[PDB]
C-alpha cells in the first residue's frame, strides 16, 4: 500500500555494506513533501524535445532510437513527465562510418574529409582514457607520501 | 493486457538507461505505480530528488 | 528561445491547429531540421546580396534593387544583430514571383578545404 | 593519370563515348584535389 | 533603464527594415511568424531545412481547405 511504497523507494535508493533510524525518519520526509505540493501539450512532445536537442550535438541514429520506441510506448503517459525531469539530472566497436569496401550495394560518395579529423579525436578518447587513469594512480599515493603520523589513521588513536 | 503491458514495461526500462537515468529496475516499477494510482507526478519528483541527495549524507 | 519549442511555435503559427491535433509533421520537422540545424556551410551575407540583386533585376524593378541597397545599410546603421546572413538567405530562399541554371552561378564553400 | 588526359583533349579521333569516358575523369583529379586542400588547410601536421 | 529601451527602439525599426525586405521579395508569411522565423535565424540555421517545412504547412491544409 501507499504507506509502504514511499518506504520501499526510501529502501532501494538507500545503499548499505547510524542508518537504521534514517529509513524511518526519511518516509516522514516523503510525506512531508507530498503535501507542500498538493496544498498548494501532450507527453510525447517532451520526449520529441529532447530528442532534438541529441540531434543538434551529433548522435542521430539514437533519437531516431528514441522516437521509434517512443511511438510503441504510446501504446504510461504519467511516467513521462516524471520521466523528462530525471533524464538531465545523473548520479551525483562499429566498422561501417567510413568503410565501402564491404556488401555489393554500398554507396558511393567519395571522400568525406570534414570529420575525418573528428575519426582521429575517436583515438584520442581512447588513449585519454588510459591516460586519466595513470593520473589517477599517481595522485592516490601523492597524497601519501606527504602526510604526518596519525593523522588519517585511528591506529594512534587506540 | 498483460503481455502487452510487459512489453510497454521492457520499452520505458530502455528509454530510460540511455537517458541514464539513476533510477532502477525496481524503482521505475514503483514510480509507474504510483502514476497508475492517479498520484500527481509534481510531487514524485521532488521526493526522488530529496531523497537522492539525503541518503548519501548518511553513508 | 530554447530551439526545440520554438519549432512548434511555428508549428501553430501556419496552421492554428493545436500540438495535439497532429503529431506527424511535427515529427518530420524535428526530423529534418536537427542535423541541419547548425551550418555546415561558410556563411556570406555579400554573396546573397549579389544575388538578392539578381533575383530583383530578374522581375525587371530596378529601383527596388537600389532600395534593398539602402535597406541593407539600414541593417549595418543599428548593429543589433550579429547572424544578418541567416535571415537574408532565408527570406531569399522564400522567393516567389508577384507577376535556367544555378549551378554555375556563385554557391558558398561547403567545407571541403576547411574543416576544424 | 594526368598525362594521359593532357594529350587526349588535343586528340579528337577518340569518339565521343572516349571523350565522355575520359571527360568523367576530371571529377576524380577535381577530388583529390579537393583532399589535398583539406591538408593543406591543417598544416599551420604531423 | 534609458538606454536599455533604446536597444528595443533600434530593434524594432530593424525588424520594420526586415518586413519591407520580405515584402518586396513577396513571401505569403505576416509579422507575427516572421518574427518567428526571425527568432530561428538568431540561433544560425539553414533554409534548405526550412523553406521545406514552409512549403508543406501549406500544403498540410489542401485537404482541409
Amino acid at each position: 500500500s501507499i504507506t509502504q511504497l514511499f518506504d520501499d523507494l526510501c529502501e532501494a535508493l538507500l545503499p548499505a555494506a547510524n542508518r537504521k533510524r534514517a529509513k524511518r525518519s526519511l518516509k516522514k520526509v516523503a510525506y512531508n513533501a507530498l503535501f507542500t505540493n498538493l496544498f498548494q501539450l501532450p507527453a510525447r512532445n517532451k520526449i520529441l524535445m529532447l530528442s532534438f536537442d541529441l540531434r543538434v550535438g551529433g548522435l542521430g541514429p539514437k533519437a531516431d532510437r528514441l522516437e521509434e520506441l517512443v511511438e510503441e510506448l504510446e501504446a504510461v503517459g504519467s511516467v513521462l513527465d516524471l520521466l523528462v525531469q530525471l533524464a538531465g539530472s545523473g548520479p551525483p566497436r562499429d566498422y561501417f562510418l567510413n568503410n565501402k569496401h564491404v556488401g555489393r550495394n554500398v554507396p558511393y560518395s567519395g571522400y568525406d574529409c570534414d570529420d575525418l579529423s573528428v575519426f582521429e579525436m575517436d583515438v584520442q578518447s581512447l588513449i585519454s582514457r588510459e591516460e586519466c587513469l595513470c593520473h589517477s594512480m599517481i595522485q592516490e599515493t601523492l597524497q601519501v607520501m606527504e602526510a604526518a603520523p596519525g593523522t588519517g589513521l585511528p591506529t594512534v588513536g587506540l | 493486457n498483460l503481455n502487452a503491458v510487459r512489453e510497454t514495461m521492457d520499452v520505458l526500462l530502455e528509454i530510460s538507461r540511455i537517458l541514464n537515468t539513476g533510477l532502477d529496475m525496481e524503482t521505475l516499477s514503483i514510480c509507474v505505480r504510483l502514476c497508475e494510482q492517479g498520484i500527481n507526478p509534481e510531487a514524485l519528483s521532488s521526493v526522488i530528488k530529496e531523497l537522492r541527495k539525503a541518503t548519501e549524507a548518511l553513508k | 528561445k530554447s530551439p526545440n519549442v520554438l519549432l512548434q511555435n511555428l508549428c501553430c503559427r501556419i496552421l492554428g491547429r493545436s500540438e495535439a491535433d497532429v503529431a506527424q509533421q511535427f515529427q518530420y520537422a524535428v526530423r529534418v531540421i536537427g542535423s541541419n540545424f547548425a551550418p555546415t556551410v561558410e556563411r556570406d551575407e555579400f554573396l546573397v546580396a549579389e544575388k538578392i540583386k539578381k533575383e530583383l533585376i530578374r522581375q525587371r524593378r530596378e529601383a527596388d534593387a537600389a532600395l534593398f541597397s539602402e535597406l541593407h545599410r539600414k541593417l549595418h546603421s543599428q548593429g543589433v544583430l550579429k547572424n544578418k546572413w541567416s535571415i537574408l538567405y532565408l527570406l531569399l530562399s522564400l522567393s516567389e514571383d508577384p507577376r535556367s541554371y544555378a549551378t554555375l552561378f556563385a554557391q558558398a564553400l561547403p567545407r571541403d578545404a576547411h574543416s576544424t | 593519370i594526368r598525362r594521359y588526359t593532357d594529350q587526349r583533349s588535343l586528340d579528337r579521333s577518340f569518339g565521343l563515348v572516349g571523350q565522355s569516358f575520359c571527360a568523367a575523369l576530371h571529377q576524380e583529379l577535381r577530388e583529390y584535389y579537393r583532399l589535398l586542400s583539406v591538408l593543406h588547410s591543417q598544416l599551420q601536421l604531423t
